[PDB]
């Protein structure tokens, strides 16, 4: 149509009257081909262009590249010798859709969707055109083939009129660059009972800038989604809820209220939920001059009798938290640590995908019942916050810095308290050393516990002071994405004095030692409590709760013969 | 291109070339090869080979530097610019390049000249920074790691030619290091199919391979300079120790020119040292400590003395090199005892 | 990242750099100055720490709460201005940076229509500097209140979403070691024919933002657009309007007579809201019934500030003839378009101008 000719000259006058000169000089000097245009800018200028981009973006994209190349040609001479075409990046889409709202009415239009990328393919062959060799007469014939069907069977020759066997000739054929990533819905925003959907995305002209296993925002057209723009930056906090969170965090020591708000179904005890809350709230990751990456996550390990609740609590924690997936699994396990390089049968190739939480928390149930692959993958992810892929022609180190909450059972049911935890569990010491907190429950008897536990669990079943659940789960996302509390060298050296007592007393009476990882763990627990307290820095008494958390985990993980250590730690209790 | 001089942000690139008829099979893969041809285009570039091959002031300044009596000492004050301490590790690293005295006996049972050196400790302390200097200093050496690396492997890799899925081989740092040393990092991360090959090549230099149509014994004059953090016997038994262009030219001229020997006057001190260490560690060994002392360590001491007497470009050895050799060996025995 | 780097050992005679400096501010308006003689006086910023004894009353330190003492340093010989703190080391760095500021003024305000009026700090000594000492969420976007401001800093750069330099509408930040950053004010952007910009600031590692401005006179004759409003009163209204004021009568009177002009954060909602409803009109042949839960994060992702029903209630209060407030059977607010076509850009431009005129009439009648 000639109506595009009055569209072209409109936006040609728009780019010289708005930041577009700085945008075109940055794409021209970086020899770049990506031009950035915000939707609000031209939408404030002309809403009819925004309506045309929302209705027919495929014919709207035939004007954009031409006027961008014309602006680059009169701004820079001979730019067509190196770069023939320059694309545009339509960002700032207001109506962000979900993957379950993708319907028949959203066809041939612009859509911004959130997701997680997996099984990414780079520069993998795509077909646009074909040819075919007819074997009977030995002739050539060719049509078209895009990116959705398998292939358009050709069975009728020109003059053979035969049903002979035909062969695929792609030795005169088109050149297609294909990078399709199977995007999935995030588990932190899926409704309960339903399953997350998945789609296939085409990436062209934007390959290997995306990270698998992370949240992503893609703006493209819907037909199979053909992505135009990618964004690796991304139930949220608002302005009306952020002032009341600081007002709630300033009054009445909210750490214990968050602990009491963690388990509404049962009474429990604070040793499981204190480790659970400090593991979900996490610490901060720090590096010195680009190296020495410390793990900011806290991996907790639960142990005890089978009757006691370990799965219900984990499930509740997962529901409460963002990007937390309860993978669990024993026999099912399959590919360990969600990271895998594998062949794919749809088009016969090699691909890499990190399964399903790079910032999230992964929940493992029945830790003692696994094979060699899923133990080694979680040992690599616990040793380092990354999983490397070094096969099928690809080498990629993906983020596996996810917190680990594992639950296990001992060999025989009973805890057998007259033996240490190393003889009790089947696991050894270096896989136990990655877990900083080892919480363990035991058995109990008198009327007191019978009067409280059964009444609280029957109160939880007869019904269909603490902090409410919605404000708590909004506070988790508000504190984990805005603050980073450091430490100041004013009086922190005193903990190096008390560690100097606490290390030495573990040799003379105990058998298992205390190392520098426990010091890193109590600094992470103290900064996690400072994160939950929403302070600027860690206080002096946060380390008191941190040393209490490490004493009732390490001393409780041993025999009854470390009983003198129950009173030896009473001076700092 | 040469991996000792390649920027750290990106892997080294490559080039494809076409070789004709008269120079076929004249180049073993893995050496310093100078190629002259035509840079043609098939867009993609390729090289048509038309020729193949592989300053007296340099030897004058090397002869002037060889006359310095504190030369060993400045060499050690030059291999460690920021490394604090560890002189015994530095001398053992700089003395494990050539190996020892290669002697071709008339009975056919020749002796091995190369040795083995192993780094061990906490992360840092240039365990992988001194390896870059030994990768860029030595004549033939290639940097690799434990269980191969990203799209490259120390072990003889095998995979599919993508044309119609063919089985073929990928030479690692083991066949390409013919006549030099090999240098790896992360010794604890080793696959079982590569450990048997390095287990045989660290003591026999030969690597044997046998599969579908290819059966071969590859010569691997490859000394090992590993770094680490049933494994106890392979660490404690298979390891003996637990300008720059002018230096490389002098190292190549010394490795090709001379073939030293040993005098009995300096060998009697070695015999007395062996008798005293066997008479002194037997108290610790009959006391059921179960940790050693062998003749292989004595042969390694002999190779260390041959390397120390070879560095001044001399075919004879004296007590001056054996007094530094027993001091180099005592730190390894103190590390092995505790 | 592309900041111009010059040397200071050859510009001491002032004969080789003026043309280049004039040329370089056409695209880049954040200058970096290195290698001066302040290598032993710059680390002496530990003297003026704990005074805390006088009230604000638009002079000296506005001591707001152990965390901030903003010294709005008034000038000495002008009327209604008298301020003298101790500040010996700060007097030495003020003398060196004031000579540096007059040096940059003589080398860069000579390429405009007036090269003797804008440097009138040489005669009357008109200086009201911002010594914001953040000693032991943050403050609003601060542009320099003078016409030229050179300051020692750690990073000193950010970018609010607008049509200015580094136009990508995101907060950009670079780090710079041992140097000074120059930024010019908004009066020089109106004096020079459109060649400047603005820059937001926050808590830097070198938290003492010693902003030493040129600060033009009480009676400087600005041109036709600003002949009635002087530089002193307008910039003093901006100076007393950005932080909190609770000390005396007049800036609190200026705050209650000037902070009700915040329609630009809600009328800009009217520059984008119809766009999205029209985007819902060209895609949903459902007769466009909207839901509040799906229209709220759309405009909350289109605009970084908080958007809740107070803005919808304010838009209903200012313009009720173009929208409905009709509730459905379920119990939520619904709102549609009264146009029979989808959208016409000329009618949309006329409706936006009428909304702007209605809000301007509301601003005139509210005061």
């Amino acid at each position: 149509p000639n109506v595009s000719r009055t569209i072209a000259r409109e936006l040609k006058s728009f780019l010289l009257e708005y930041v577009y000169g700085a945008r075109i000089r940055t794409l021209g000097e970086m020899n770049s081909e990506s031009l950035e245009v915000n939707y609000r800018h031209l939408a404030e200028s002309k809403a009819i262009l925004a309506l045309f981009l929302a209705k027919c973006p495929e014919e709207m994209l035939k004007i954009f590249d031409l006027v961008a190349m014309e602006a680059t040609e009169l701004h820079y001479p001979d730019y067509a010798r190196i770069h023939s075409e320059i694309h545009v990046r339509i960002s700032d889409f207001p109506t962000i859709y979900s993957l379950r709202e993708l319907r028949e009415s959203n066809l041939s239009s612009l859509v911004r969707v959130t997701g997680v990328v997996t099984r990414r393919t780079g520069v993998f062959p795509q077909l646009k055109y074909v040819k075919f060799n007819c074997l009977k007469c030995g002739s050539i014939l060719g049509p078209f083939f895009q990116d959705s069907n398998e292939e358009i069977r050709i069975s009728f020759c020109t003059n053979c009129k035969s049903k002979g066997p035909f062969r695929v000739n792609g030795e005169k054929t088109v050149y297609r660059n294909y990078q399709r990533v199977t995007l999935q819905e995030a588990p932190g925003t899926v409704p309960p009972g339903r399953l997350p959907r998945h789609r296939e995305v085409i990436l062209l002209a934007l390959v290997d800038v995306s990270k698998p296993g992370e949240e992503v925002e893609v703006t493209g057209i819907y037909k199979i989604i053909e992505a135009n723009s990618i964004k690796r930056r991304e139930f949220s906090w608002t302005e009306e809820e952020e002032r009341e969170f600081r007002k709630i965090s300033r009054d009445r020591g909210i750490i214990d209220k968050i602990i009491s708000s963690m388990a509404p179904s049962i009474y429990g005890h604070r040793d499981i939920k204190t480790a659970v809350a400090c593991s979900l709230f996490g610490g901060v990751p720090k590096n010195v001059n680009g190296k020495h990456s410390i793990r900011g996550d806290i991996n907790v390990l639960l142990l005890g009798d089978p009757g006691t609740a370990k799965s219900q609590i984990l499930k509740y924690v997962e529901k409460t938290a963002h990007r937390a997936v309860f993978a669990t699994g024993q026999g099912a396990s399959a590919v360990g640590l969600t990271a895998s390089v594998r062949k794919d049968p749809i088009t016969k190739e090699w691909t890499l995908e990190g399964g399903a939480a790079d910032k999230g928390v992964c929940l493992i149930d029945e830790f003692d019942k696994m094979n060699d692959q899923d133990r080694t993958s979680i040992h690599e992810a616990m040793e380092q916050q990354s999983i490397s892929i070094s096969k099928a022609g690809i080498v990629t180190t993906l983020q596996a810095r996810c917190s680990i909450i594992a639950a296990a059972n001992p060999n025989g049911g009973r805890y057998n308290s007259t033996l240490p935890l190393a003889q009790n569990v089947s696991l050894t010491e270096p896989i136990l050393s990655r877990f900083d907190i080892l919480c363990v429950v035991r058995d109990l008897v008198d009327e007191e516990a019978d009067e409280r536990l059964a009444t609280f669990v029957v109160d939880s079943h007869v019904r269909s002071s603490p902090i409410p659940q919605e404000l708590l789960m909004k506070y988790i996302h508000y504190a984990r994405t805005k603050i980073y509390p450091k430490l100041h060298q004013m009086d922190m050296d005193k903990v190096s004095r008390v560690y100097a007592d606490l290390r030495r007393e573990s040799i003379s009476t105990g058998s298992f030692p205390i190392t520098v990882r426990h010091l890193e763990s109590i600094l992470r627990i103290a900064e996690s409590f400072a994160k939950m307290r929403l302070s600027e820095f860690v206080s002096s008494y946060d380390l008191d709760r941190a040393i209490k958390v490490v004493v009732d985990s390490f001393v409780d993980a041993q025999k009854v013969s470390v009983r003198r250590q129950l009173r030896r730690s009473f001076a700092i209790y | 291109e040469i991996p000792e001089l390649v920027p750290v942000g990106e892997m080294p690139r490559n080039l494809t070339m076409t070789c004709d008829r008269y120079l076929t099979n004249k180049v073993i893969p893995g050496t310093r090869v100078t190629i002259v041809g035509i840079y043609s285009i098939y867009r993609t570039p390729y090289i048509k080979i038309l020729g193949i091959q592989s300053t007296e002031e340099e030897e004058e300044e090397f002869l002037q530097l060889s006359r310095n009596p504190k030369l060993y000492e400045i060499l050690t004050n030059s291999i460690a610019p920021s490394i604090f301490g560890n002189e015994d590790i530095k001398k053992a690293i700089v003395c494990l390049l050539m190996g020892g005295s290669k002697k071709i006996l008339p009975d056919g049972m020749r002796l091995r000249g190369d040795i083995n050196v192993l780094l061990l400790g906490d992360p840092g302390t240039a365990k992988s920074q001194l390896l870059k200097f030994v990768e860029k200093v030595s004549p033939i050496a290639v940097y690799t790691s434990g269980k191969g690396s990203s799209a490259a492997g120390l072990t003889a890799s095998v995979q599919r030619d993508p044309m119609t899925r063919e089985f073929y081989l990928e030479g690692g740092a083991m066949v390409l290091a013919d006549g030099g040393v090999v240098c790896i990092d992360e010794f604890d991360k080793m696959r079982d199919e590569d450990r048997v090959a390095i287990h045989e090549a660290m003591e026999q230099q030969t690597i044997s391979i046998a599969k579908a149509g290819i059966t071969t014994v590859l010569n691997s004059r490859t000394s090992v300079l590993a770094a680490a953090n049933d494994f106890q016997t392979t660490i404690l038994s298979r390891f003996d120790m637990i300008s720059i262009e002018k230096m490389k030219r002098y190292i190549t001229y010394c490795r090709l020119k001379c073939a030293p020997r040993l005098s009995p006057q300096a060998a009697e001190k070695l015999s007395s040292n062996f008798v005293t260490i066997r008479k002194q560690l037997l108290i610790n060994e009959l006391e059921s400590t179960e940790r050693p002392i062998t003749i292989r360590q004595l042969e390694a001491i002999i190779r260390i003395t041959e390397s120390l007497a070879k560095l001044e470009l001399s075919p004879i050895a004296q007590e001056r090199h054996v007094d530094e050799a027993i001091r180099l060996f005592q730190a390894s025995t103190m590390d092995a005892a505790s | 990242l592309r900041v111009p780097v010059i040397d200071l050992n050859r510009v001491s005679d002032e004969e080789q750099l003026l043309p280049v400096v004039r040329a370089i501010l056409l695209q880049h308006d954040t200058f970096l100055l290195k290698n001066y003689a302040n290598k032993a006086v710059l680390d002496a910023l530990l003297a003026g720490l704990t005074t805390k004894d006088l009230p604000d009353t638009s002079q000296g330190f506005d001591a707001n709460f152990v965390w901030l003492e903003q010294y709005i340093f008034d000038t000495d010989p002008q009327l209604r201005f008298d301020r003298k703190c101790r500040n010996e080391s700060l007097c030495s760095i003020y003398s060196r940076l004031f000579k540096l500021g007059l040096f940059f003024a003589q080398l860069c305000v000579k390429s405009v229509v007036s090269s003797a009026e804008l440097q009138d700090c040489i005669s009357t000594s008109h200086y009201a500097t911002k010594l914001t000492r953040y000693f032991n969420r943050d403050y609003v976007t601060f542009l320099p209140t003078g016409v030229l401001t050179i300051f020692p800093c750690a990073k000193a750069i950010r970018y609010k979403p607008s049509t200015m330099a580094t136009t990508d509408n995101s907060w950009v930040s670079i780090d710079e070691p041992d140097c000074l950053l120059f930024h010019t004010g908004t009066l020089l952007a109106r004096w020079s024919q459109g060649m400047h910009t603005t820059s937001p600031l926050q808590i830097d590692p070198r938290a003492n933002i010693v902003s030493l401005t040129i600060w033009p006179p009480l009676t400087t004759p600005i041109s036709s657009k600003g002949e009635g409003t002087i530089a002193n009163h307008l910039l003093e209204q901006q100076i007393k309007a950005f932080p909190k004021v609770a000390q005396q009568y007049y800036p609190r009177e200026l705050s209650i007579l000037r902070l009700q002009d915040a329609m630009k954060f809600v009328k800009e909602l009217f520059t984008v809201c119809e766009t999205v409803l029209s985007l819902n009109a060209l895609s949903r042949s459902t007769g466009v019934p909207p839901e509040l839960h799906v229209l709220l994060p759309q405009i909350s992702s289109m605009m970084k500030r908080k958007i809740v029903q107070d803005d919808i209630l304010k838009l209903l209060t200012i313009w009720s003839d173009a929208y409905v407030v009709e509730l459905n059977s379920r119990g939520e607010l619904t709102m549609n378009l009264p146009k029979r076509d989808n959208l016409t850009t000329l009618t949309n431009k006329s409706r936006t101008l009428a909304f702007v005129e209605r809000a301007e009439s509301w601003y005139q009648q509210v005061i």
